[PDB]
């Protein structure tokens, strides 16, 4: 469960991000698609040259769907619950990948926020991200 | 990796006792039905919408001839899985795009149909030694993914 | 989330189980000490071979949750909220070893309900081990 | 893992930059904070109550510096990772009894701390290098459990 004290800091980080956030998701998905080559498996479709538009479009859906999970963090599943819709009846990501995008994320933030990614922010920012996570998969049987 | 003498001799053994046609297409069903998601790859197998659907869908279980048939072989090979699964590794990865977990979730099911068939005789020791062999087999597939 | 079918699944599973539990509970243990060797690192203290009392004790304890997850199967986090609490604080398992233990819960089951093992009930009971995973692994952090 | 001429360049070239005391106090604090599980394997450090606590004890600082000091000496021997860690491996199994789940845990945090630390330095293709290595050093550590 995320602790009123998670929440503030998701928020605070988060804001922090604010309109670099699009680019933020692509690169924590150029990052994941180098660094766990096993995910480029779900974008066989996707056009993954260097810099690649496509991605960096996919990045910015990734993103505000975070964003948009951010503002409702005292209802997400409620919030997603179109998104977590299309993850189970479609786009059916195994479960394993969605640690492997949460990672590289925190490794974006890490990257980029060197001042608000305090040992308690990671903590929560890393719960937000499994708990995101874990309504994107709660329709999947 | 690292089968022991007795393990080996185990797998062998149950082994020559497994219509491998017969299982292959049950653990490519229940892969199926257990976690549904699976489905994705088999879009071209028609009807999946029910346990029934999935279980005696004659696509499906045609696959999982092939699928266990190749299994089957390489238990031959316990001591170079990597080699024996390479170019279905790369196959896997660049024509098919299977997430190599997938290979993990089907090793798995095939435990339980294993234990399904033979009952007790799919001792704690025996399915030890399996799972070293599905993990194995697992892990070759995913080998040369990149 | 269960269902309605996934409820009747594994109610009829481990009723049919009856007065074995506690074997099958000592069983799967045993399947998972020798399949997952790694798992053993919880167990110092034990004696982990073939015949070992302390695995029997365990495994009717860890049947006897279970019945008690079954018998409130729409309550399970707060059934067993004593039970969490322990294992966030104490016992401190890494959620990976849930699913060996599940997976060998599983194998255990096939190996002993020939009729009742069929396909749907093996889904529903994978993921009725994992919602009690889920419960037993939610006080981490 | 097997990382080509020029990861195994880039690796060296970052690890160079590395101050072993701080990202090493950094990464095993983070474990202790980020999953506060792992802190089982530590009560004997004393006050771990807090971030500031666990990030401030001198004990995890000590350990985490000797921690990554073997990780140093594994970026030494990439093309036998199992070799040179087979010792610790066995230690970690039998004498310490730590779940190899953890090393993956480890490896996690090491890799943010360095993103941390390295900023825009810390770029895609060097996180890809450093995902090989914290694979492969948790892989080999785990490999001689039994
Ligand atoms: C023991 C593990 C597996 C083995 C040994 C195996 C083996 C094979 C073989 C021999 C083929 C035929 C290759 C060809 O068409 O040239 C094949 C095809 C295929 N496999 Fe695998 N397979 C395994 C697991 C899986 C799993 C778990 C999935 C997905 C859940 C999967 C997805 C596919 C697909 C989609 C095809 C092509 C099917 C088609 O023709 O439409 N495989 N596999
Ligand atoms: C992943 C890379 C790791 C490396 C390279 C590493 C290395 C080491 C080394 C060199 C020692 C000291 C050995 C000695 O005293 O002779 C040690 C001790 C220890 N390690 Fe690790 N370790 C790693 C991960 C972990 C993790 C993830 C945990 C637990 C979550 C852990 C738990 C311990 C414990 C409890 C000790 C003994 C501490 C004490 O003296 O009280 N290790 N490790
Ligand atoms: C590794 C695979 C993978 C992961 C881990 C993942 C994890 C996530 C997470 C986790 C934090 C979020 C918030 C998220 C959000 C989204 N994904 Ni993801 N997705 C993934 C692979 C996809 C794919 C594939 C698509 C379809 C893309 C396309 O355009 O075809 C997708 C589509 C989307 C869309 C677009 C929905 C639509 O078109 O209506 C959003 C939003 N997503 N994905
Ligand atoms: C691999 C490790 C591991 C797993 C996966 C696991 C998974 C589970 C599951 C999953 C479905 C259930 C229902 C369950 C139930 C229990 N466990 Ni588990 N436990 C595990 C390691 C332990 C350990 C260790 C203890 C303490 C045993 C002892 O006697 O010291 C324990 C103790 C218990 C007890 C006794 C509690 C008490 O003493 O009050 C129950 C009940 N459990 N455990």
């Amino acid at each position: 469960v995320l602790s009123p004290a998670d929440k503030t800091n998701v928020k605070a980080a988060w804001g922090k991000v604010g309109a670099h956030a699009g680019e933020y998701g692509a690169e924590a998905l150029e990052r994941m698609f180098l660094s766990f080559p096993t995910t480029k498996t779900y974008f066989p479709h996707f056009d993954l040259s260097h810099g690649s538009a496509q991605v960096k479009g996919h990045g910015k859906k990734v993103a505000d769907a975070l964003t948009n999970a951010v503002a409702h963090v005292d209802d997400m599943p409620n919030a997603l619950s179109a998104l977590s819709d299309l993850h189970a009846h479609k786009l059916r990501v195994d479960p394993v990948n969605f640690k492997l995008l949460s990672h590289c994320l925190l490794v974006t933030l890490a990257a980029h926020l060197p001042a608000e990614f305090t040992p308690a922010v990671h903590a929560s920012l890393d719960k937000f991200l499994a708990s995101v996570s874990t309504v994107l998969t709660s329709k999947y049987r | 990796v690292h089968l022991t003498p007795e393990e080996k001799s185990a797998v062998t053994a149950l082994w020559g006792k497994v219509n491998v046609d017969e299982v292959g297409g049950e653990a490519l069903g229940r892969l199926l039905v257990v976690y549904p998601w699976t489905q994705r790859f088999f879009e071209s197998f028609g009807d999946l919408s029910t346990p029934d659907a999935v279980m005696g869908n004659p696509k499906v279980k045609a696959h999982g001839k092939k699928v266990l048939g190749a299994f089957s072989d390489g238990l031959a090979h316990l001591d170079n899985l990597k080699g024996t699964f390479a170019t279905l590794s790369e196959l896997h990865c660049d024509k098919l795009h299977v997430d190599p977990e997938n290979f993990r979730l089907l090793g798995n099911v095939l435990v339980c149909v294993l234990a399904h068939h033979f009952g007790k005789e799919f001792t704690p020791p025996v399915q030890a030694a399996y799972q070293k062999v599905v993990a194995g087999v697992a892990n070759a597939l995913a080998h040369k993914y990149h």
